[PDB]
């Protein structure tokens, strides 16, 4: 058994691209000029969006498979292009007369358009284009990182010049990276001996002990009576009401769903204890449950069903997981037991954000201008509240997390503190009609796919970096830190 | 089926094959004397109640289960007149 | 035997990372035959240890990944030591698997202190970790391990039979950022530094070991 | 266009790779096919429309309730534009949202629940904010008819939910396919068909109905199979139905009614039918059209094993129980009092019913502790139960036509209504009860109540008293276990009082003449219903007995009673079953639930005591059913909860319920012997 | 259908004079042929023979739709031609439009391309207003729709086609077609990749709606077909 697997070297996989397709792609030319300088556009743009990918999450949502098929495929085209272009052509004024947009569209949305799922790759990989391609081919300028001479032997010079280890700002990204590149690389390498090995003692008694600290239940038959007794948007605009609030059956729909996970955890850490301690015949989730008890994940049986149930994954078996579900039974509790509407709402302990959205634009369209609004008016805008210290349309939300910047006038972050807290972001709601700004996703984990999409926030704060400086960077607004 | 024999004795449709009357007529003969209406006469249904009366006085069930594997429990617990009705005289745990 | 049981777990995390007992046999066999009798046996008792243990720590590398290359070296250490060192299982779920004291460290870093708080562990995050005189310098350096050591459990570092595995578990408690370089360290330590080393295959001295009557697989990657 | 990786799925070589070039199709779209769609109709306003129709049903899916039979999908939306087409074809040039909003409201109306209402409409005036009010288009000549044979009819009352409920059910038959009519038992789903059909019928254009029911029957016999012995074919029920309705030159309009749940083993290889395609297709090669002659209703009450692809093809109409409910259905027995016994009986009894539910019901239930109540219930139950119960202390009197007091009628409430409400307690709740009682109540017995409850007592129908007490009685000379069979006891005397009670009423509406104890294993069941037995009279009054274990089923049942009654009684038949027969069941808890959570079993028993009878398997006939004309039941209960097994609410309606306590007097039974 | 031309002392010959697709019972478009189609006694020599004066009607009765397309007015020939012919000659109609517009804007500032963008708006009422309310037939009907989409997603490009000139992104973005003249040939361009039309006879058939994914699909396959290889979509259950 032999293993030949590649390495991550920018140098090395331009190196072999050099060495792939070449001295009679090289050498057939006709013309030194521009198509030479359009194969190094092309190649360059080949070995940087595939390197992108070491980083992580980071540079792209999941593991891309770019060869090159669409490399060689990108040539056939460009090349039917000039053919045909100075087929034509009589006489060259300056070895070309080409209008190079139509290229722009088919390197972007084609070759490497075929891998791509995710939405946001799509602008990502376009923005690419455009600051390298450059919307021409310059002939005298400095790349961002050298521009070659016409000949072959020169090339790999030129290769054998460029640097082994590099920095990510060749791709424009941040240099903090190297630390999150080493920590997944870190956790999936312990992962796999976590798996090469996959006990019955004083553990099952402390998750005895802990299944007296996860609170009680909430009968429906006195949830359906609270969240019926009272509910409004504001004391003065209305009485109190149940059903017809969007924030009380919110609340509802919010409890059930809680309740329903902590029916399940009581249930099984019971019927785990009452088999060694109790009495009934073993079952195979139950010492899968007792395994993951030991370790530090919790069991599958409280983060997935045959089709999927996410509920709260979190990693450790108490450390954050049973804190993280205290934590919105603690705050769904207060927002039921007293019932009153609190300021600083908690995003992630919601499970579906996105109604809680919906539901505040349908308040305002109710409330206010109700009549005069139409739900289908309605347009989505933020205002962030660039204050530390301290109602009107909008919410006030806690605990988003910024990565790359500062809230406003945003910076170089540091060589720590890779993951910064995000100020309180009221939103805002206008009827339609009623480019400096620069656009942010808002992702619930980490995993940044594109689910877990709750919403998109303008973030006008440029100064002198334009808004693809950010792109590039990549820069989101994600709600957990894990 | 067993289970209904221990509760009621009847199988459905069983003994009731064109067979119940003539099985019967086989035992007015007994009945005559046994329960003695004045040794004058009798009628049908009551015939049929002396039957069922006859075969659960004289039909005894001895079940004999293992204590240990996976179904005996759950068996029990699917048929409550098993345990229920059934007397638990228990054999000794091979004591010392 | 300690080192055979490492390598028969390796084919549990995947499909291919499957031989026989009669290849470690001809393996271990020959490891005698190559280096072992020169003189004085029970230095060559001990030469069999330095050389046994590479030997058959290479032929598994080169069947093995990338994500999975400092992965049986981290089996292998703990396999030997689970016999000799009797390291604890337990302990060794306490280094895989895990705050109202602390009030500068932050929220991510109060998870870790009540993870490593629930032996001394549960005797030493008081005053003496919160000193915060000069470990607020070494929690800032990078590097933590090295050049800045925990003067926590001076005496406990330097003895070193255990010291190790104990600066391991305050590693990634503390600082599971740098657990990774660390796990090369003493690695480099119980087993040599010797396994911490680049190995690149010659193809051509591979051909040597394919004989007429053995094949060469190939498992690959995309790329 | 390759799809990554199931069951039964692999790979392709490296060599293949090199040639593909990846196509990326994620998200289908919902807005572009709504704006087509308007097109389609023909509007002037599509893109705007366009965004109503999305963000409207978008909301309305996602912050509306989360009911099973509700659906909001591309299909609905089709329905809505497939009307609007003629809507705008019409000389109208008023603006197009007016219509629209108009078709969207008046088609989404029907299916939802009472509670859904008021959300759905103040949803719909935010997106409609310029327009504030339409009326709906009436149809006068319906309007009109209706009431005419309402009247015609004897026992028929007219109500505005009648009405608006039919209207529904007419614009929904004019719309679509097939429909369902969703909603709970004791409804008025099958004479709303009725009088329908009844209304259909009046200006010409008749109209037949034809009833069957799925689960009764087995689908390769719905359907027809190929003979497993001869290989022969045989026809299937519903398909000679279909060959018989589906002819041209007929003057009828056949509505096939499929009447019970939806299972979708049977309904789904309907799709065909219940889609555009309007064709069946049978597994014998025959292919039969769909012609308009011919609609498709279930009269099924909800689906509860339906997926979206049954949920979406068909039209639904959801019936509600506040037709006649709770204080309404009060009153309806209140108008059936003043029907024959209307002296002055209705106003004498109501002038302290009504303060005396409205004011009392909802006092008992977690005003005072009450934490026991064994049989979690709904209120309708237990005042279907008090209702039951009253006309059968009633009954003596009304017998001999004697008019009484307005105190002898407080009592006769007071003791009625202790038990059916006291009977789903134990002792203490039953003494806090009574403290209850006594604080706000009617007088119960004053006399000397010595440490006793109400219940102990009962009133007499003879004067104005409340005695108990059991008479003495030994045993036969004989000395057999079973010769001493039973002692006459207070719980046994108690037990029949309860029992006849409700056991004499003859058939009254609301009322099956079913009875129910609840007591533990061990706690005097057999021998108490034994007792009852054994004072049977078998010239005229038989008796049968059945056990029930985990793996019992349709056909053991089915069998057992048609051994039972060994005729079939609806078509002139059965001199020896002309008697009244009951069958005792000792625990309907025990038969098997299945892993959803509905077990099956109780589901013949519930048609047998709702409607009486059933489909046959006897591999002649299959669209046909044996009915009883007379039967009794009484069934046993073993204090659900736990461990113990639950019966399904649905037929909780029927049986009247209550405990059966431990004796606390076990030294005065074995004395005698 | 088959019409007998009785040649002399040879039994009549059966040749093809027009041909029909049908939907359902009675609806069906009809098709007639000038160059006809005889009978003979080699069955592949008719088969060629079809297939081939197909081919070629279809072209020149495309060759006339694209004069008669600007002449006579939007509704007479999308009430005369076929449903294929006259998707077409709305599409060369608003992409020639848009050009004359860009090159006006090219000259000076002008309002001409603004104007041409008003034509398109006023098409959209003079079509959605009668032929889709009330209409004869379902090959009629969905012929109807099948244009009316399109011309939703024009009118939707052409609100927001910030383009200079021909040579800008925004512009050759689309799936543009142009009927050249000089030789008379159609051609359907993407960016730059280029082919011409096949000429089968299609008559109404449902075609979908244009999403911004779609439009990926087709970038990408016209680039795979511009290289010489096969498009291999993949995804979850039915994507399109
Ligand atoms: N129409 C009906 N009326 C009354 N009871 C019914 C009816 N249909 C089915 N049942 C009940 O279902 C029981 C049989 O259960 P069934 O065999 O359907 O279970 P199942 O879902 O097939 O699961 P399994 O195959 O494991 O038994 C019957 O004995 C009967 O009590
Ligand atoms: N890119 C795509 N667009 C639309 N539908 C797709 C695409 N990829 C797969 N499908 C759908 O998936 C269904 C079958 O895929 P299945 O996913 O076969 O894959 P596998 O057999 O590998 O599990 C088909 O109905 C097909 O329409």
């Amino acid at each position: 058994k032999v293993t030949n697997e590649p390495p991550k070297g920018l140098k090395a996989g331009l190196y072999k691209t050099f060495t792939t397709i070449i001295t009679q792609e090289f050498i057939d030319k006709v013309d030194h000029s521009n198509w030479r300088s359009l194969i190094f556009t092309i190649c360059f743009l080949h070995s940087i969006v595939i390197e992108r990918k070491k980083f992580g999450p980071l540079g792209w949502c999941v593991p891309y498979e770019y060869n090159y098929s669409d490399l060689e495929a990108s040539l056939l085209y460009i090349e039917k292009y000039l053919t045909n272009l100075m087929s034509t052509p009589q006489p060259n004024s300056h070895n070309l007369p080409i209008s190079m947009n139509v290229v722009r569209y088919m390197i972007c949305e084609v070759q490497y358009g075929g891998r791509i799922t995710d939405d946001l790759d799509r602008e990502l990989f376009i923005t690419y284009g455009e600051t390298y391609l450059k919307d021409g081919i310059f002939g005298n300028d400095y790349f961002f990182p050298q521009n070659p001479s016409a000949e072959l032997i020169k090339y790999q010079e030129y290769i054998a010049k460029v640097p082994t280890v590099d920095n990510p700002e060749v791709f424009g990204l941040h240099s903090n990276a190297d630390l999150t590149f080493r920590l997944k690389e870190s956790k999936e390498m312990i992962n796999t001996v976590m798996e090469t090995r996959p006990r019955e003692e004083i553990v099952q008694d402390k998750a005895k002990d802990m299944l007296k600290n996860l609170p009680p239940d909430y009968n429906d038959v006195e949830v359906r009576e609270l969240v019926s007794k009272l509910g409004g948007p504001n004391p003065k605009t209305s009485t109190e009401r149940g059903m017809t609030v969007p924030l009380n059956i919110f609340l509802y729909q919010e409890v059930t769903r809680m309740q329903r996970v902590i029916g399940l955890v009581r249930k099984t850490l019971q019927d785990t204890i009452l088999a060694i301690d109790g009495q009934i015949i073993m079952t195979p989730e139950i010492l899968e449950a007792i395994n993951a008890i030991y370790d530090a994940k919790v069991p599958n049986s409280w983060l997935y069903d045959p089709s999927g149930a996410e509920i709260s994954w979190l990693l450790p078996n108490l450390g954050s997981w049973s804190t993280s579900l205290s934590d919105r039974n603690k705050q769904l509790n207060d927002w039921l037991r007293s019932g009153q509407r609190p300021i600083l709402f908690w995003l992630t302990g919601f499970f579906n954000p996105q109604g809680f959205l919906t539901g505040m634009k349908q308040e305002v369209t109710r409330n206010h201008k109700k009549e005069a609004w139409s739900l289908d008016d309605v347009v989505y805008s933020t205002t962030v509240k660039e204050r530390e210290k301290e109602p009107a349309e909008g919410v006030y939300i806690k605990g988003l997390y910024l990565e790359g910047c500062k809230w406003s006038k945003n910076g170089l972050d540091d060589s720590d503190p890779k993951k910064i807290f995000a100020d309180l972001p009221i939103l805002h709601v206008s009827a339609i009609n009623k480019s400096n700004t620069y656009l942010c996703p808002v992702y619930k984990y980490p995993k940044r796919t594109d689910k877990y999409l709750i919403f998109r926030v303008g973030l006008p704060c440029e100064g002198s970096n334009n808004p693809s400086h950010w792109k590039l960077r990549g820069v989101a607004l994600l709600c957990s830190t894990e | 089926y067993i289970n209904m024999v221990l509760s009621t004795g009847e199988i459905p449709n069983l003994l009731a094959k064109d067979e119940r009357e003539v099985w019967l007529g086989d035992i007015s003969q007994a009945y005559c004397k046994e329960k003695n209406l004045g040794n004058i006469d009798p009628p049908q249904s009551e015939l049929w109640t002396y039957f069922v009366d006859r075969v659960r006085d004289n039909f005894h069930i001895m079940l004999c289960f293992s204590p240990v594997g996976q179904k005996f429990r759950e068996r029990a617990r699917k048929f409550p007149a098993l345990f229920n009705e059934c007397t638990i005289d228990w054999f000794l745990p091979w004591p010392e | 035997s300690a080192i055979y049981f490492t390598m028969i777990e390796v084919s549990l995390v995947n499909w291919m990372y499957n031989s026989s007992l009669e290849q470690f046999l001809k393996l271990f066999i020959e490891s005698i035959d190559l280096s072992e009798k020169a003189q004085l046996p029970s230095n060559r008792v001990k030469n069999i240890i330095s050389f046994l243990t590479f030997h058959v720590y290479r032929y598994v590398n080169r069947g093995l990944f990338e994500k999975d290359k400092i992965t049986f070296i981290l089996m292998m250490a703990f396999k030997i030591l689970t016999t000799a060192g009797t390291i604890s299982s337990g302990d060794v779920s306490l280094f895989l698997k895990s705050q109202k004291q602390i009030s500068y460290l932050e929220d991510n870093q109060w998870l870790n202190i009540l993870a490593l708080s629930k032996p001394f562990f549960k005797e030493l995050p008081d005053l003496i970790s919160r000193s915060e005189n000069q470990w607020r310098n070494w929690i800032d350096k990078n590097d933590p391990e090295n050049f800045p050591i925990p003067d926590f459990a001076e005496s406990i570092n330097q003895e070193k039979e255990i010291g190790s595995f104990i600066s391991l578990c305050l590693v990634r408690s503390l600082r599971n950022d740098r657990t990774l370089i660390a796990t090369q360290n003493f690695i480099s330590n119980v087993l040599g530094k010797e396994f911490t080393d680049p190995i690149s295959y010659p193809i051509e001295g591979i051909w040597q070991e394919s004989s007429n009557m053995d094949p060469v697989l190939f498992l690959l990657s995309a790329g | 266009t390759m799809n990554p990786g199931y069951a039964g799925r692999q790979e392709l070589p490296e060599n293949l790779k090199v040639l593909f070039r990846g196509v990326s199709m994620m998200v289908p779209d919902r807005e572009i096919i709504i704006k087509v769609k308007l097109a389609s109709v023909g509007y002037l306003q599509i893109d705007l429309l366009a965004k109503k129709f999305n963000v409207l049903y978008r909301l309305c899916e996602e912050q509306l309730s989360k009911q099973r039979h509700y659906d909001f999908g591309l299909r609905n939306i089709l329905s809505v534009l497939r009307t609007a087409g003629n809507t705008k074809r019409q000389e109208i040039k008023s603006d197009e949202e007016m219509l629209l909003m108009r078709s969207l409201r008046d088609m989404n109306l029907s299916k939802l629940v009472a509670d859904d209402i008021p959300l759905f409409n103040g949803l719909l005036a935010d997106i409609f904010p310029k327009l504030k009010e339409v009326p709906k288009k009436l149809y006068p000549d319906v309007e009109k008819k209706i009431p005419e044979e309402i009247n015609a009819e004897s026992y028929l009352i007219n109500t505005p939910s009648f009405q608006l409920k039919i209207i529904q059910l007419y614009e929904t038959c004019l719309v679509r396919h097939g429909f369902m009519l969703v909603g709970p038992t004791g409804s008025g789903k099958s004479t709303i068909m009725k009088i329908l059909t009844e209304v259909l019928t009046k200006l010409g254009s008749p109209h037949k109905i034809v009833i069957m029911n799925p689960k009764a029957i087995t689908a390769e016999q719905m359907y027809g199979v190929k003979s497993e012995i001869s290989d022969d074919w045989i026809p299937g029920v519903f398909s000679t139905i279909w060959a018989k309705s589906n002819n041209r030159a007929l003057k009828h309009t056949t509505w096939i009614t499929c009447d019970g749940p939806v299972d979708a083993i049977w309904i789904e290889n309907l799709n065909t039918v219940l889609d555009d395609n309007k064709i069946l297709t049978l597994a014998n090669g025959e292919r039969i059209a769909m012609t308009e002659n011919c609609k498709v209703v279930f009269e099924v009450e909800n689906l509860n094993n339906a997926s979206p692809a049954t949920v979406s093809r068909c039209g639904q109409v959801y019936v509600s129980p506040t037709d006649l409910g709770y204080e309404a259905v009060i009153e309806g027995w209140i108008r059936n009092r003043k029907a024959s016994g209307r002296a002055e009986e209705s106003d004498k009894l109501g002038n302290i019913l009504r303060k005396y539910l409205i004011n009392m019901r909802f006092i008992e239930l977690q005003s005072k502790e009450c934490k026991e109540p064994m049989m979690d219930t709904s209120p309708v139950i237990s005042v279907i139960n008090i209702l039951n119960l009253l006309t059968g202390c009633l009954q003596y009197f009304v017998q001999t036509q004697r008019t009484l007091s307005e105190q002898e009628y407080e009592k006769f409430i007071v003791y009625s209504m202790a038990w059916a409400i006291g009977g789903i307690y134990e002792a203490q709740d039953r003494v806090r009860f009574h403290e209850l009682l006594l604080a706000k109540n009617a007088p119960i017995p004053q006399k000397g109540k010595e440490n006793e409850t109400v219940f102990d007592y009962y009133v007499s129908q003879d004067y104005l008293d409340w005695k108990i007490c059991s008479p003495e009685e030994w045993v036969p000379p004989q000395s057999l276990q079973f010769s001493q069979l039973l002692l006459p006891t207070l719980d046994s005397f108690r037990a029949e009082m309860l029992l006849n009670f409700i056991l004499t009423q003859p058939k009254s509406h609301t009322c099956s003449n079913s009875a129910l104890l609840i007591g533990g294993s061990g706690t005097a069941k057999t021998s108490s219903v034994l007792l009852y037995c054994n004072k049977f009279d078998p010239q005229k009054m038989l008796f049968k007995r059945t056990n029930f274990s985990s793996a019992t089923s349709p056909f053991m049942f089915q069998s057992t009673i048609e051994a039972e009654c060994d005729f079939k009684v609806g078509k002139e038949f059965a001199p020896p079953g002309n008697k009244m027969m009951t069958i005792f069941i000792d625990d309907m808890s025990m038969p098997f639930v299945n892993k959803w959570g509905d077990q099956i079993t109780l589901e013949l028993v519930r048609q047998l005591i709702e409607t009486g009878g059933f489909y046959m398997l006897d591999k002649t006939q299959r669209g046909n059913q044996r009915k009883m004309k007379n039967l009794q039941y009484i069934g046993a209960m073993n204090h659900p909860g736990g461990g113990r097994n639950d019966i399904p609410n649905r037929l909780k309606r029927q049986f009247f319920i209550f405990n059966m306590i431990l004796p606390l007097s076990i030294e005065g039974i074995y004395g005698p012997i | 259908t088959f019409e007998s031309a009785k040649d002399k002392k040879n039994p009549a010959l059966k040749q093809i004079t027009q041909i029909q697709q049908v939907i359902g019972r009675n609806e069906e478009n009809i098709s007639l042929t000038g160059y006809y189609v005889k009978c003979e006694g080699n069955i592949e020599d008719w088969l060629k023979k079809l297939e081939q004066n197909m081919q070629q009607t279809l072209k020149d009765i495309a060759s006339a739709a694209a004069q008669q397309v600007f002449q006579v007015g939007l509704k007479e020939f999308v009430s005369s031609q076929a449903s294929q012919i006259a998707l077409l000659g709305l599409q060369i109609l608003w992409t020639s439009k848009v050009n004359e517009g860009l090159e006006r804007l090219s000259r000076n500032e002008r309002n001409a391309m603004d104007i041409k963008r008003n034509e398109i708006k006023e098409h959209m009422n003079i079509l959605s207003s009668m032929c889709l309310e009330d209409l004869n037939g379902a090959v009629e009907r969905t012929k109807v729709e099948t244009l009316v989409t399109i011309q939703v997603h024009q009118k939707d490009i052409s609100m927001d086609l910030k383009c200079k000139d021909v040579n800008d992104f925004e512009w050759q973005k689309q799936t543009r077609i142009a009927w050249k003249t000089d030789i008379d040939e159609c051609i359907i361009s993407i960016t730059d990749w280029d082919s011409p039309y096949s000429y089968e006879f299609l008559g109404a058939k449902e075609r979908l709606c244009i999403t911004p994914l779609t439009d990926r699909c087709y970038i990408t396959l016209a680039q795979a077909m511009s290289m010489y290889y096969g498009g291999a979509p993949a995804g979850p259950a039915g994507t399109g």
